[PDB]
């Protein structure tokens, strides 16, 4: 934890309102917890119109400000894109499009330290719910709930004792899957209850649905 | 030690690469097979390839290819995203490939000013995507993509991984 390297302050997200990103809404609640967060939302002129629900995904917004406090600014544009897309203050960075890869840089500032194999156990579980779960066929989602069920079976969340942001990318793109029936093996039907306790994840999960 | 094993039969160039620009730091072999397989310890494997770059490039802490920082370490993160869907779906490829030309327009290496997982990831994907080679064998390939993808084909390192995998 700090935060201060190259010090930016505000991030820009632009998502499609057709696509509501739910990894990076419960990835802001998260944000929230440890951060003093300014959030916004606005709706891009590319975008007729946006539910109501989602125009007030940051509405517990009607708090006292400290104004001259905030630590992270986090603007939400709803915006016809083909892929949700991160922008900071900074020209030198080029602009991250992908959910998987917005929520691996949020979860990071959080500090959360991981050696090689784990950190990179951690990334493998993100692409899985990205290239794997998200569009997959109904066999591929199968092959996807047996490999969480074999590793929520040997720790309490996928990549061990601790929440991760892989936990958060696949219980989100999980909950947006939507389609055709499958059946949730019991240690993720454990591990999925152990999501929903979390305020973070509940709450966003809520917005989605008017 | 560390070991891979690859497809022989259609080799992770990208992931050789990466071995390549590695193999001074970390001590780790190439075995001959039909699957990419990282053997990391008993109980720890990686298959698919941008988990193998990831786990290379966070070993081998001299060869600087996860960058030097969390904002060179997030665009690499998209660059390698980026070659895994839109690069390798041969689809939208001329919009896709614009976009790559946009950002190395003012660019030399995709990230930081070195050479990072982004350039082996989206140059082992752009050498054995169809339509890049349709492109520059009839002259239109964009010019910073072509300037960028030459730069590293021209590098040692590439040429030796390219003659000794490279199935033509």
């Amino acid at each position: 934890l700090g935060k201060d390297y190259g010090a930016l302050k505000d991030i820009v997200i632009n998502a499609n309102p057709a696509s509501p990103p739910l990894s990076l809404l419960v990835l802001h609640r998260l944000l929230c917890e440890h951060f003093r967060v300014l959030s916004t939302v606005h709706t891009h002129s590319s975008v007729k119109s946006v539910p109501e629900n989602l125009l007030k995904c940051f509405g517990e917004q009607n708090k006292k400000q400290p104004r001259q406090d905030y630590q992270l600014g986090f603007t939400l544009i709803w915006k016809n894109v083909p892929k949700t897309q991160m922008k900071f203050s900074i020209q030198t960075m080029c602009p991250i499009e992908g959910e998987g890869n917005i929520a691996r840089f949020l979860f990071s500032l959080f500090g959360q330290k991981h050696n090689a194999v784990n950190a990179t156990l951690i990334d493998s579980w993100v692409d899985i719910a990205i290239f794997q779960l998200k569009e997959g066929s109904s066999k591929e989602k199968a092959a996807v709930f047996r490999s969480m069920n074999s590793a929520l079976g040997k720790s309490p969340w996928l990549a061990g004792n601790e929440l991760t942001v892989a936990d958060v990318v696949l219980w989100s793109v999980l909950q947006q899957i939507g389609g055709c029936s499958v059946t949730v093996p019991a240690n993720v039907q454990r591990w999925m209850r152990s999501c929903e306790n979390l305020a973070p994840f509940n709450t966003a999960l809520k917005l989605l649905k008017l | 030690t560390l070991s891979l094993t690859v497809n022989s039969g259609d080799p992770p160039l990208g992931a050789l690469l990466a071995v390549e620009h590695v193999k001074d730091d970390v001590s780790i072999s190439v075995e001959e097979g039909k699957e990419n397989i990282l053997h990391v310890s008993e109980n720890v494997i990686f298959t698919d390839v941008n988990s193998i770059l990831r786990y290379l490039a966070r070993v081998a802490t001299t060869a600087g290819l996860y960058g030097s920082n969390l904002m060179e370490h997030t665009e690499i993160d998209h660059w390698l995203e980026f070659s895994a869907t839109k690069l390798s779906s041969s689809d939208s490829f001329t919009s896709t490939i614009n976009e790559l030309n946009h950002s190395l327009s003012l660019r030399t290496y995709l990230v930081g000013n070195s050479l990072s997982l982004a350039d082996l990831s989206v140059w082992a994907t752009l050498k054995g995507n169809a339509a890049w080679q349709e492109q520059l064998k009839q002259k239109k390939a964009p010019v910073h993509v072509k300037r960028w993808f030459g730069f590293l084909e021209a590098q040692q390192a590439f040429q030796s991984v390219g003659t000794k995998w490279d199935v033509s």
